């Protein structure tokens, strides 16, 4: 339904690009370590970024749908372009009334979102309205994962009851951290990616390229119209 | 294409070279979203859970009436003394004598506050400092002695370079830090313009609400009529807020009722301080893009002083550094903008009160000092207009045995050691040892004021109203000339009248013009 309807949306996104120097660059199989300043060893290509879009591409058991990521816009240094993705899962966290019972609120979620989720982590973050958290005191949370952010939204309205109804593992979720976060901004978070800084696109990431301080030489086309219109009123 | 390129090329990338968004929602979106995500970046970067959006109550209780709308007491505004006030034409001065007496007694602790702070220096490179110190001794003794007197006032401008996120530098003013008896205090107004009508009425009403008809928001389903009860909550306070308007017309003779409470807030400076190396890592970083920029205008522009080399490849980078500090400026006003915005993730009205006021405060005691020493005209965020006299001492400068004459400017320097004795956070704890807790205080203060010359004329009108004038509305320019800051008067207005505008412009050409005041006054009669 939703889920081929994006897919076909980002496939006619692709079509639209492929025409404007903008095809997917693949990185190569690189097996070494992780690094910054070395460059003359990584397989991988110098680029500016210059867009960045919250895509849904596919997979390269599922079903009819894609792991989401954000495909990435580039201005390569010999004036050309090319375009890359990232494989990414989306997240949020769900606050718990008692560490110690937060078991019977996996168990739930675990029996409760089946098809809709991925996979499971624990998180213990810093949260500020907790007394004595400057002593060595954490909000210990629970981490979704997912493979697409109509899946998040899906298990956003699925958990919508419960924390609406809460003010037995029902009454142990009081409130989710994170939910309104977009996704683009997920990725460019997490991945530490910001667009205009030159970066090196490689296998194992995108590192930044912290020599060239200065900007590549973009194409700017600023369009102004006249139009014909009617006497004494807008067009 | 010229305006784009030149204003908001490098600017909108400038920005985005830490924003976590895409350039077109960098300039679509509001500029509080773009502080929301860079404070997300780096609560992300120090392990801080981000918290939800500001899902905002319902109602809101106070005396047993329901708050329409609550806020802080915000700004100030005032015209205390409008004309013409020129360098030109004289005026007669009231001068105090207690500011005089109570300000030479602490004259060679600012001048060593001077040149240990303003210029980054110590005391004993300088040599000039008991010369230019008997001097400025020597014209405010005069000045104590002939206190009134009647000579041309010089306009001076203060100004607080970038105030509000100082203010948050220095008492550490956080969304998620203000504790509730759960460690610094401070004073804050609140300000809320609530219904004069009492519970019961609002009850007794509500039910007489709960006996009608309402009609369905959704226009794709097959339910037309709803009753009350299935109704959401929105609907029903946009409802009670005009029922209660027209009762309100009916039983009492006002709408809004204006009451301001000051209240305390605790301060816990012991908490996790990602906010304020977040706003000082952005002013830091102007300050450090400022120098850089600086260094590359002067030693860039005279390395290579000829036009047949490639100086344009050096041109992106100096128009890079200049965006690149006028992001993080903009980024810390849409800081003080994104602390008190509806919808954010570390909202509070607490933060954004006690930053207003104490910026009042500090601009109170400005006005006072200035209200004992000369005049002032007008009052705004972050200065004052004031006219203060001619034999007052204004720009001297501080010889170093290695032969460099530091600028001081005596009445921004007054002021900078009347806010570091006022307004210092001694309690400015921060991470001394992560692994043991060990926390260390010191004292803390980057609230500085900054005066730049004297100016030529000021004009300001006033109203038609007796009791008090217009705000926010002056006419200021430089001593060449030409137009400095015009704030209030269009001058150019496009929809108002075209005969307004041109005949504002001409007023100004002639307001610039005569040696006494009855000839300037008609000159613009004329």
């Amino acid at each position: 339904a939703l889920s081929a309807q994006q897919l076909l949306n980002a496939s006619k996104i692709d079509d639209i690009d492929s025409m404007m120097g903008f095809e997917r660059y693949v990185p190569p199989q690189y097996n070494g370590r992780f690094d910054a300043k070395d460059i003359d060893q990584i397989p991988g290509r110098v680029g500016w970024l210059t867009n960045m879009h919250a895509t849904l591409v596919s997979q390269e058991v599922t079903t009819n749908q894609g792991i989401s990521g954000v495909d990435f816009y580039f201005l390569d240094e010999e004036g050309g372009s090319f375009k890359s993705t990232v494989v990414y899962d989306p997240y949020f966290f769900i606050a718990c009334n008692d560490e110690s019972r937060v078991n019977d609120v996996e168990e739930l979620v675990k029996k409760y979102l089946e098809s809709c989720l991925k996979s499971l982590q624990i998180i213990r973050k810093e949260d500020l309205t907790m007394d004595n958290h400057l002593l060595g005191l954490q909000k210990t949370l629970i981490k979704l994962s997912f493979v697409n952010s109509n899946q998040l939204f899906e298990a956003r309205k699925l958990l919508r009851p419960i924390l609406q109804d809460n003010a037995d593992a029902k009454h142990l979720i009081e409130d989710i951290r994170e939910y309104d976060v977009p996704y683009h901004v997920r990725v460019s978070i997490d991945k530490d990616i910001r667009v205009g800084k030159w970066y090196k696109v490689t296998q194992q990431g995108f590192i930044e390229d912290t020599r060239k301080i200065a900007f590549a030489d973009p194409v700017v086309m600023a369009f102004d119209i006249e139009t014909t219109k009617p006497p004494l009123k807008f067009p | 294409y010229y305006l784009y390129m030149k204003y908001v090329h490098p600017f909108i990338f400038s920005l985005c070279t830490i924003i976590p968004l895409n350039p077109d929602e960098t300039l679509r979106k509001g500029t509080g979203t773009l502080c929301e995500m860079l404070l997300m970046v780096q609560a992300y970067q120090h392990n801080i859970l981000l918290p939800n959006k500001h899902t905002d109550p319902i109602e809101r209780f106070y005396d047993g009436h329901l708050l329409e709308s609550e806020t802080y007491v915000g700004g100030h505004v005032e015209s205390l003394e409008a004309g013409v006030f020129r360098s030109d034409l004289k005026n007669e001065f009231k001068i105090d004598p207690s500011a005089i007496d109570e300000l030479l007694q602490e004259l060679p602790e600012a001048l060593k506050f001077s040149v240990e702070v303003e210029n980054k220096s110590s005391v004993d490179k300088v040599t000039n400092f008991e010369e230019i110190k008997n001097q400025i001794t020597q014209k405010l003794l005069e000045l104590k002695e002939n206190n009134i007197r009647n000579e041309l006032p010089l306009i001076y401008h203060v100004d607080v370079a970038s105030m509000y996120p100082n203010i948050m530098t220095t008492n550490r003013l956080q969304p998620d830090s203000i504790k509730a008896e759960r460690a610094r205090k401070l004073k804050w107004a609140w300000r809320g313009e609530f219904f004069p009508s009492k519970m019961d009425e609002y009850n007794m009403i509500k039910r007489a609400l709960q006996n009608e008809t309402f009609p369905n928001k959704n226009k794709f389903s097959k339910k037309k009529v709803l009753t009350f009860d299935e109704l959401s909550y929105a609907d029903q306070v946009i409802h009670i807020k005009k029922r209660l308007t027209e009762y309100s017309r009916k039983v009492y003779h006002r709408v809004k009722v204006s009451e301001i409470v000051e209240r305390e807030a605790i301060v816990c400076q012991r908490e996790n301080p990602f906010y304020v190396d977040t706003v000082k890592s952005f002013r830091d970083r102007r300050y450090e893009f400022k120098g850089l920029a600086k260094t590359w205008k002067g030693n860039l522009s005279k390395i290579d002083p000829s036009d047949k080399h490639a100086r344009d490849e050096a041109k992106k980078m100096i128009v890079l550094y200049d965006s690149l500090q006028l992001a993080h400026k903009v980024i810390l006003n849409s800081f003080y903008g994104y602390v008190m915005r509806k919808g954010s993730r570390w909202y509070s009205m607490e933060m954004a009160g006690i930053t207003c006021l104490t910026g009042a405060t500090i601009i109170q005691m400005a006005r006072a000092l200035v209200e004992r020493v000369g005049r002032p005209l007008e009052l705004d965020t972050d200065g004052i207009w004031c006219i203060l006299p001619k034999s007052f001492p204004e720009t001297y400068f501080f010889t170093l045995e290695n032969g460099k004459k530091l600028y001081l400017s005596y009445p921004c320097s007054m002021l900078n050691y009347r806010v570091h004795q006022k307004f210092t956070n001694h309690q400015y704890q921060e991470l001394k040892d992560p692994l043991n807790y060990i926390y260390e205080t010191h004292s803390e203060n980057t609230i500085f004021f900054e005066v730049d010359g004297p100016y030529k004329a000021m004009i300001l009108p006033s109203s038609k109203e007796e009791g008090k004038g217009i705000k926010k509305r002056y006419a200021v320019f430089n001593e060449d000339g030409s137009l400095a800051e015009l704030k209030g008067f269009e001058l150019k207005r496009r929809g108002e009248l075209q005969l307004i505008k041109n005949f504002q412009s001409d007023i100004f050409k002639v307001f610039l013009e005569g040696d006494t005041l009855e000839g300037c006054y008609s000159a613009v009669a004329s």
